């Protein structure tokens, strides 16, 4: 898998999630106890990408949160948790 | 015949002492290090403590606790 | 090769004060007395308690303690 | 070499069409090639990829970094290339994607910051006079743009030239636009320059032309709007020869002044905005009657903006703006349009806000009983945005009469149905609540006739109706209208129509949520057994609908079902707790807990653990669930002997499935796990102490959720006495393995201490052993990470050797 996270600097913009992905953690895709609201990073909020999936990237219907857990243990404060493709282009898949 | 000793680094050490012997004896410690700033006895096996760092700590003895060890 | 665990482990390796089995014990104490002067000078009562014990005013110890932060534990080897 | 120079930028292609990393290596030889390659063939390379016809957004993007970027090397070797670069982009200010309008922005931005002030008045004056409108407004554009860029006070002298010229009225023209577009583009950032603009600009009110003076009109306007709420102080010389001209003119020049006065007027004091409104509203009532579209449209945002502000006083308006107001602007023609239906509506609703309900409404009311259903429309718009704004603490007889009598027969005669009057009745009724006692019989014997017959859509209307009335239909101490139209709905149960059958059962539930489970007309004992067979629809508003039901039922009366019934209903919601839907899943998770409440555990959970066993991965998922929604609701005091005598029983793939199991229902159940961890505690020694690395993974899933779940509430000993079984385990080669004994260990960071955690961690950091090097600093990097501060308090003492000084004295002050 050629995933990583985005990981920059999250500004103001809020994380979307599309229908099949919709109660998940960003993080550790649980479905227990949804806690904090998504942040995400201005570049990965622009243009043809407002309002995309973070995890998968299709049409967003609802916003992303972090569970719990997570909030917990503080991976809230890193950056931003979009999902990058590395092994493919931007206007890839 | 006990006394309770605040370490600087440390936390509370437990001593008695032996009248027939004349001896000073460690019977009891802690496990954490705390910076003690200050203590306060509870009753006989309790002991309150306070930090360089703003904590404040109870400390008690298990009922099994003999005093008279080596 | 690109996976989100060696990018885990890589950005671990650039927050400050990170080791790894190369790290010596003189750089093991630097960090540990730079982030100790930081967290004196964050907490309040902590310098309160440093300022009446050596019968200095804050601004003092303040200045000491960053100036302190340059070169703590001495030079290196080598 | 000159054919070389593009081989080599080939670099371009590198960067358009490539992943991230060859993107950022391209862009980094680029950025630090750019001064020996110069801004000629650059350039002449870059734009013609930018004006393609087939460029997308995001290369357009990546190319704005470029040239971002190679603008900030070369600084002042593009002064002979800054006409080119204009003439290609001086389009996309004014394109209809609103993306190419801001990386226009940004180009000519970082260009006017690379070249001078100097050298882009010089390159962009010649088109100020230039005879093509469309040139005039691009370049008025840019210089917005450069103005914004540089700061104004940069051009401010040539803007008090330009404005000033003698020789072309167009000059004048594009430099009054300029300032317009100033103000547009940067808002209320503009308030410390207000006085210099309105000075620049104050001559041109009384310009002998025409085009000159509507431009000055209309950048005045913009100017009090970007100022908003601040700033009127710097427009007096201008107060007063804009009064003048609208007494004066006519036309659009008049409208463009009147569009001035009206943003100027929410900027004043109580008595400048009563005398100045009296003013403008004088010519205001004379524009009231006119048949211009576009003036009717300036004079409601005046009327609107007037209105608003404090002098203006309520009784002035009531006496001399509302009467030739309803007279002139409330007709069938006013309902046609689309966007002045649109102000009409707002600018109606503002004056109730402050003029008082009654007046709008009793003026508008018995136009809901008209011939044209765009006007019936547009009055239900109004006065359901009212009373959902307001209120009916001011509505009286006669006037509940009319409005109960409109939205009456405006919701019988509507032939196209649209929510509008849906909303509108709903809001009218909730909004009166218990005051509408004596008009429930005909209302509910009106849904009963649309419900009886008229195409299935007026029968999911009129479910839709009754869903949000029923509570008022009760709590107006009513409940046999409810039973009997909860008898009709129930006799439409089979349906062709999937979301008229959701509607029903909305309809439905609302009902048995309000009415007593007793005291009721239809009998659950024959409802449910109706129920059963819906659950298998598959559209998903039946299915929510329907799930929900089943759980009203449930949790309310569950003493007139049977446990057979009620194990079968189980059995049926199982798989649907994994469903694709949130709303599925959680209406699943609502209902089998109710249930399982109704029941109880003894029976529900042997099945449960039956099917453990033989079941496949996908339907063991829900079984997990379901066994922690079980020991959620029924406490876990009767779920875990059970679930750990099937650890008991010697077979993989059994036990993997009972730690599985574990695992989620810590998760699940939080801090109610607080009471269970040493009788688990065996479990999990002998799990870890085993040759499956999947036991070892699963246990240490279940020890980072137990540990997580219960912080803050003194389960400290047990947690030690796992950690210790836990720590062997760091070794481990295998990823998955080593991953979740990672996640224990962050996990038992939060809940027994940092200071446990770098006790155990100190053994190793220093091991002639690499590889025990390597695992303890992984370990102490985590611990590091995670709570830095708290460490200061818990590192050892380390001391003094010759060279170096390790102690930390202020720590061993005494006071
Ligand atoms: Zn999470
Ligand atoms: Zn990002
Ligand atoms: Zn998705």
């Amino acid at each position: 898998p050629d995933l990583i996270f985005c990981r920059k600097q999250a500004g103001v913009a809020i994380g979307r999630l599309c229908e099949k992905c919709d109660g998940k953690c960003v993080i550790c895709d649980s479905y227990v106890r949804p806690c904090t609201l998504v942040r995400i990073c201005d570049e990965c909020n622009y243009g043809s990408y407002q309002g995309r999936c973070v995890i998968c990237g299709g049409p967003g219907v609802s916003d992303a949160y972090y569970c719990k857990e997570c909030t917990i243990q503080e991976k809230d404060r890193d950056g931003c948790p979009k999902i990058v493709n590395l092994g493919s282009s931007k206007t890839d898949l | 015949h006990r006394v309770i000793v605040s370490d600087v680094q440390e936390s509370f050490i437990w001593v008695r002492y032996k009248r027939n012997e004349n001896q000073l004896i460690i019977f009891a410690d802690d496990t954490y290090p705390r910076w003690v700033t200050t203590a306060s006895l509870l009753d006989y096996d309790t002991v309150a403590g306070a930090d360089k760092f703003g904590n404040i700590c109870v400390v008690r003895l298990p009922p099994n606790t003999n005093d008279e060890v080596d | 090769r690109y996976t989100i665990h060696s990018q885990l482990e890589h950005l671990q390796s650039k927050y400050i004060g990170t080791g790894h089995a190369d790290t010596t014990k003189w750089e093991w104490l630097v960090n540990q007395h730079r982030d100790s002067y930081c967290s004196y000078m964050g907490h309040f009562d902590l310098l309160n308690y440093f300022a009446i014990a050596e019968n200095e005013s804050k601004a003092r110890v303040r200045f000491n303690l960053m100036e302190k932060m340059l070169q703590p534990c001495g030079p290196p080897a080598d | 070499e000159e054919q070389k120079e593009r081989k080599i930028m080939k670099l371009l292609l590198k960067i358009k069409n490539g992943t991230p990393p060859m993107r950022k290596a391209a862009l980094r030889q680029i950025t630090d090639k750019a001064r020996e390659f110069g801004a000629g063939p650059l350039f002449n390379q870059i734009l013609p990829l930018l004006m393609s016809p087939t460029l997308e957004d995001q290369e357009r993007h990546l190319l704005v970094k470029v040239i971002d970027r190679i603008l900030y090397k070369l600084d002042d070797l593009v002064r002979p290339y800054v006409h080119k670069i204009l003439v290609v982009i001086e389009p996309l200010l004014i394109d209809e994607d609103y993306y190419a309008r801001v990386e226009g922005r940004e180009i000519i931005s970082n260009l006017a910051k690379a070249a001078g002030l100097a050298t882009m008045i010089s390159t962009m004056r010649p088109d100020i006079d230039n005879m093509d409108e469309y040139v005039r407004n691009t370049t008025a554009r840019a210089f917005a743009v450069v103005a914004s860029a540089l700061g104004i006070p940069s051009l401010l002298p040539f803007l008090k030239a330009v404005c000033k010229s003698k020789k072309s009225w167009q000059a004048r023209h594009t430099g009054i636009k300029i300032v317009q577009q100033i103000a547009i583009l940067m808002g209320c950032a503009i308030l410390p320059h207000l006085r210099s603009l309105v000075e620049i600009i104050e001559h041109g009110l009384v310009d002998e032309q025409q085009k000159v003076r509507t431009i000055s009109a209309l950048a005045i306007a913009a100017l009090a709007e970007a100022a908003t709420p601040y700033g009127i102080e710097s427009f007096d010389s201008v107060l007063k020869p804009l009064w003048k001209g609208i007494r004066q003119h006519r036309g659009k020049g008049l409208a463009a002044f009147l569009k001035a006065i009206g943003y100027l007027i929410p900027l004043m004091d109580a008595e400048y905005a009563n005398y100045y409104t009296r003013e403008v509203m004088l010519i205001l009532i004379r524009e009231f009657q006119s048949p211009d579209e576009e003036m009717k449209k300036i004079v409601l945002k005046v009327v609107k903006q007037c209105c608003g502000t404090d002098g203006v006083e309520a009784n002035y308006i009531k006496t001399e703006i509302l009467p030739p107001f309803f007279k002139h602007f409330w007709q069938h023609r006013m309902a046609l349009d689309r966007r002045n239906y649109r102000q009409l509506v707002d600018t109606t609703v503002e004056l109730a806000n402050k003029v008082g309900a009654a007046e709008i409404i009793s003026r508008i009311v018995d136009d809901l009983k008209d011939e044209a259903e765009q006007y019936r429309k547009m009055v239900m718009e109004t006065i359901e945005k009212i009373m959902g704004n307001l209120g009916a603490a001011d509505i009286d007889h006669k006037l509940e009469e009319q409005l109960i009598d409109g939205i009456l027969y405006a919701f019988q005669e509507q032939t196209t149905e649209d929510s509008v009057m849906l909303n509108g009745f709903g809001t009218v009724v909730n909004a009166l609540g218990k005051r509408v006692k004596p008009y429930l019989p005909q209302i509910c014997g009106t849904v009963l006739w649309r419900l009886n017959n008229k195409s299935a859509k007026v029968r999911q209307q009129a479910a839709d109706l009754i869903s949000r009335t029923a509570v008022v239909m009760k709590t107006c101490q009513e409940e046999k209208l409810m039973g009997h139209l909860g008898v009709v709905l129930y006799e439409y149960l089979g349906e062709e129509y999937p979301e008229v059958l959701g509607s029903i059962l909305g309809a439905l539930k609302a009902i048995v949520n309000v009415i007593g489970m007793h005291k009721m007309t239809p009998p659950i004992k024959d409802l449910l057994p109706r129920l059963t067979p819906i659950l298998k629809n598959r559209h998903e508003k039946v299915q929510e609908n329907c799930i929900d039901l089943v759980g009203r039922i449930a949790d309310r009366g569950a003493e007139y079902v049977s446990a057979r019934e009620w194990m079968r209903i189980c059995f049926e919601l199982l798989e649907l707790l994994k469903a694709h839907k949130k709303a599925i899943r959680r209406a699943t998770v609502n209902t089998f807990g109710y249930i399982a409440k109704a029941i109880g555990p003894h029976d529900v959970l042997a099945t449960l653990l039956n099917n453990l066993k033989v079941q496949e991965r996908q339907n063991r998922v829900c079984t997990t669930v379901a066994i922690a929604i079980v020991a959620e609701t029924c406490s876990p005091f009767t779920v875990l002997p059970a679930l750990m005598n099937e650890y008991r029983v010697p077979e993989l793939n059994v036990q993997n499935g009972v730690l599985k199991s574990l695992s989620f229902l810590f998760e699940y159940i939080g801090e109610m796990g607080k009471d269970y961890i040493y009788a688990v505690t065996p479990l999990l020694e002998d799990a870890l102490m085993d040759r499956d690395l999947v036991h070892r993974q699963t246990a240490s899933a279940v020890v980072q959720h137990m540990s997580l779940g219960v912080y803050g509430f003194g389960c400290e000993d047990s947690l030690n006495h796992l950690l210790n079984y836990v720590w062997p385990n760091v070794f481990e080669t295998s990823p998955h393995v080593i991953q979740a004994v990672m996640g224990a260990l962050e996990g038992l960071r939060v809940a027994i201490g940092p200071c446990r955690m770098l006790q155990y961690c100190l053994q190793g950091l220093f091991h002639p052993a690499r590889k025990v090097r390597d695992v303890y600093w992984k370990i102490y990097n985590s611990i590091y990470i995670g709570s830095q501060d708290a460490l200061i308090a818990h590192y050892p003492r380390i001391y003094n050797d010759d060279k170096n000084t390790y102690i930390r004295y202020e720590l061993d002050y005494i006071l």
